[PDB]
């Protein structure tokens, strides 16, 4: 009946939502498990640099309190 | 020449934190140490140079240094639950974090004293009294 | 009129788009909100508030802003 | 850079693919309406691009201006548009 | 990493976009009491690489034509729809392009040459009509698909299209808004060439004069383009109107749900296409020059005092 | 909807914009003591570059005002890395 055109639809269905799962956990891989900041304006962009400066040479590394 | 500072002469202990850590603080640090900072401003304001208000830069790091200090001894706890939520979002957004602020502020509340400052009364402006002579002739005007 | 009334059931798109025109051009106009966007945009902090120097005879928020005097967002608030 | 790098991959990506479809195989109008339709676009294109800074419009403190400013400008070429209609010219 | 993320995001989309024609070659089948392809491998799924690897053996016929542009157009075409799949916010979008909405609008018109260049290269009479008839319709709808876009961002605050997933986390634009989704939609459908407004290759009233000439590799290139399309403009709805739900915590139902609103859009047009005959040019036209630029004109006045008399304006983040 | 809605994200805005306020004198401070690191440091490898070279003022302010002019980009990071000016130059344009 109409069942067999849902074979192709699958594999296109899954072919979508491979890149909005995969470009969302390549970031929070090299972003080490936190989002990769998003600096809209320079003021971000600033405080990840500051971030950067702060340790080590990444920005996600996140210095704390106990510091 | 350019009468440029010396290094001795601008280093001085360092806050270093994470910005996710200031932009959590930031609320309280807004509230806990503006005196001084205000003062600043005026003085690098009024007096364009840099050089013309080190000093006052040094004593600005000094009251934020302990403004963690007094922090990381009471309520520790709370507040690095509170960054590490506050860091993970991208834009470091303070809605998704609310539970965690809530614990964070009631605590320093309770022990430190200090007082999350309700929507505004930051952004307002400020009188602070730099007794410094309020310069004149500035930019070398001629 | 009775042109408006075939006007509404021929070309009835004008109708509706001069309508819309129209519309925009008065609920502006009355509005209990109106105001507020001027000062709601107004309000955003987007640059820095520098400090006065407290001279003497100054009614303005006294130092820590987190004193009574200076402006308020309570409108802002419950809105 | 990086959307340099990820633009040069796409024209090499298609680049790639018309070679090989090249290398593997081996084995007088009079359009005068339109020419004003045309030009109409040109002008409404312009408009257009007058009307793109109102996202940043709308916060200023000068609201009402914005909005007299904005309203006027869709209304002046809207009325241009009309009198195309209105002297035919369109149709 | 970054480079496997780009394979991801487009070879997924490429293979997705070569099951989109198999989903178009059954869908339209069954609405006309056909099977449609099942007989090459299991349910039809092989046919649409079947078909690709002939595309590609057979002669690219160059015909006796301006070669440089000739051959560009193509090359043009596919590098701009793969180019426009970059900033799309899905999660996390590839490239955080601030001004994104500009981006992809700038990257739709430039589309345009492609169609353009290859009627004039062609240096064949149906070609050079259906050209000129291309570029007409193609820039038209432009200026309402424009439109209706700067109406969308007044309410949205920025041309990120990252700020819509903010926007759309209590209701979906259509709700507001819906009088344009329709004329979105309907703009979407002039600018993929697809049925109720495909005159640019009508076939039957002049035949395909954008690749009159064109065989072989050059036919598919654009050929995948015009697909990718099809899902991307689709795609752009399901962001822009439909706004998927989204979880910080889980970042993934936004791109299921995003499957599905997208899946059901693209089958919407391979709907429309089957169930309507073509539009004829100057009907066509008239449609958006004359049946909805003066409603996409006004509404957008509406959209300017709407927050103002609303006082709602959106934040600039 | 969307009005209670952006009214809303409007209290949230204004919420993070005070955030920085009230976090920028820590930074004002820090930039400056930066920058001028930067100009100093230059003045020592100022000091050690054209030593050799006759007439040649250590520095001496392009301008005659002795008004603090504050220092370009280049003059900040056009000594140091090609590396570090890149990024200060064409860092913010490429996003993180
Ligand atoms: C009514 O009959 C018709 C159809 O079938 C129902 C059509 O769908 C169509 C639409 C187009 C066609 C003639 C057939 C559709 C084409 C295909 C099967 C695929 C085309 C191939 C390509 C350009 C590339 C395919 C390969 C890849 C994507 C490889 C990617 C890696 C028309 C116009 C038609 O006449
Ligand atoms: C008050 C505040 C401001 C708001 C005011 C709101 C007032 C109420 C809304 C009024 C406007 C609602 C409709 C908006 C879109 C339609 C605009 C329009 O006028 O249609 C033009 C045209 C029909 O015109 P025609 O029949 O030729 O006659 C013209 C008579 N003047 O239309 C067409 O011919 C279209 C042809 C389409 C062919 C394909 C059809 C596909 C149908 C299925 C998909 C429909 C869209 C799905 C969208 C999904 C979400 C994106
Ligand atoms: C072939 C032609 C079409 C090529 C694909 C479409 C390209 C469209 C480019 C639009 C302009 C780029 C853009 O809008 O954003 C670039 C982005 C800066 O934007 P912004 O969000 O402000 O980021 C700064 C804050 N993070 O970050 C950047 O500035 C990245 C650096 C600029 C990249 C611009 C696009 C490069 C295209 C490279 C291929 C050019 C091919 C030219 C072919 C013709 C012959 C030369």
């Amino acid at each position: 009946m109409w069942f067999e055109i849902l074979p192709g639809l699958a594999i296109m269905g899954v072919c979508l939502v491979i890149p909005g799962v995969s470009t969302a956990y390549i970031h929070k891989f090299t972003n080490g498990g936190k989002e990769k900041r998003v600096a809209r304006v320079q003021y971000q962009w600033y405080l990840m640099e500051r971030d950067r400066r702060i340790s080590g040479v990444n920005r996600y590394y996140v210095s704390k309190g106990l510091e | 020449i350019v009468e440029l500072p010396t290094l001795e002469e601008l280093k001085v202990e360092e806050v270093k934190v994470s910005s996710a850590v200031l932009k959590a603080a930031a609320h309280h640090y807004g509230a806990q140490c503006d005196k001084t900072n205000k003062e600043f401003m005026l003085c690098r304001w009024e007096e364009k140079d840099p050089r013309r208000c080190l000093k006052e830069g040094k004593l600005v790091n000094g009251c934020a240094l302990n403004f963690f200090r007094q922090i990381k001894s009471h309520c520790a706890e709370p507040f690095t639950e509170y960054w590490t939520c506050l860091d993970y979002s991208n834009m470091q957004l303070f809605r998704h974090c609310r539970q965690q602020q809530a614990k964070f502020d009631q605590c320093v509340l309770d022990k430190l004293g200090w007082v999350r400052p309700d929507l505004g009364q930051l952004s307002k402006v400020t009188k602070v009294k730099t007794d410094r002579p309020l310069p004149e002739n500035p930019y070398h005007s001629r | 009129s009775a042109f408006l009334k075939n006007a509404w059931a021929k070309e009835p798109v004008l109708v509706v788009s001069f309508s819309v025109w129209g519309l925009a051009i008065i609920m502006p106009m009355i509005s209990p909100y109106t105001k507020y966007a001027s000062m709601i945009n107004k309000a955003t902090p987007y640059n820095y508030p520098v400090p006065v120097r407290d001279d003497g005879n100054m009614p303005d928020v006294p130092s820590h802003p987190q004193d009574p005097l200076g402006p308020s967002l309570d409108w802002l608030k419950n809105l | 850079m990086n959307l340099y790098t990820v633009i040069f991959i796409n024209i090499l990506l298609s680049l790639t693919l018309i070679l090989v479809a090249f290398w593997l195989p081996q084995m007088l109008p009079f359009s005068m309406k339109f020419f004003l339709v045309a030009i109409t676009f040109l002008l409404f294109d312009l408009e257009i691009a007058l009307l793109l800074p109102l996202p940043w419009a709308i916060q200023t403190i000068k609201t009402s201006t914005m909005m007299i400013m904005a309203f006027i400008l869709v209304t002046i070429l809207s009325l241009g548009l009309a009198y195309e209609w209105t002297q035919k010219g369109l149709e | 990493m970054f480079f496997i993320n780009i394979l991801t995001l487009l070879v997924p989309i490429l293979i997705a976009m070569a099951f989109l024609t198999l989903v178009e070659r059954k869908i339209l089948g069954y609405m006309q009491l056909r099977k449609g392809p099942n007989i090459v491998g299991p349910y039809g799924i092989l046919q649409p690489f079947a078909d690709a690897m002939k595309l590609f053996m057979k002669e690219p016929m160059r015909p006796l034509t301006s070669m440089s542009l000739f051959i560009i157009a193509p090359t043009l075409s596919l590098t701009l729809a793969l180019s426009l799949w970059v900033p799309l916010p899905m999660p996390h979008p590839l490239i955080n392009l601030n001004l994104g909405i500009l981006f992809i609008l700038a990257t739709s018109s430039l589309s345009v040459y492609s169609i353009l260049w290859s009627g004039w290269a062609s240096n064949s009479k149906y070609s050079l009509f259906g050209a000129l008839r291309a570029v007409a319709q193609t820039i038209s709808y432009e200026v309402t698909m424009a439109i209706i876009l700067l109406s969308v961002l007044l309410m949205n605050g920025s041309y990120s299209l990252q700020t819509l997933i903010t926007t759309q986390e209590h209701m979906w634009l259509l709700l507001p808004a819906w009088p344009m989704a329709m004329m979105w939609f309907i703009s979407t459908l002039a600018e993929t060439n697809r049925a109720p407004f495909d005159l640019t290759e009508g076939e039957s009233e002049l035949v395909s004069g954008f690749n009159v000439e064109y065989a072989a590799g050059p036919f598919a290139l654009f050929f995948m383009a015009e697909y990718t399309n099809i899902i991307l403009m689709n795609a752009l709805t399901t962001i822009i109107f439909l706004g998927p739900l989204y979880y910080i915590n889980l970042p993934e139902l936004y791109s299921t749900n995003f499957m599905m609103e997208a899946l059901l859009l693209s089958s919407t047009f391979l709907w429309i296409r089957a169930s309507y005959p073509r539009f004829r040019y100057d009907q066509l036209m008239h449609l958006l020059w004359k049946n909805f630029l003066p409603l996409t004109l006004a509404l957008c006045m509406w959209h300017i005092s709407l927050p103002i008399f609303t006082a709602g304006v959106p934040p600039y983040m | 909807r969307m009005m209670r809605w952006n009214q809303e994200r409007r209290r949230l805005l204004i919420e993070d914009l005070e955030a920085r306020i009230a976090l920028m004198p820590l930074f004002q401070a820090e930039k400056d003591r930066r920058t001028l690191q930067i100009l100093r440091e230059n003045l020592e490898e100022e000091a050690i570059i054209m030593k050799d070279v006759p007439n040649w003022k250590v520095g001496e302010s392009v301008f005659h005002t002795t008004r603090w002019v504050p220092p370009l980009i280049g003059e900040m990071y056009g000594l140091r890395t090609k590396e570090e000016m890149s990024n200060a130059n064409f860092g913010f344009t490429w996003y993180t």
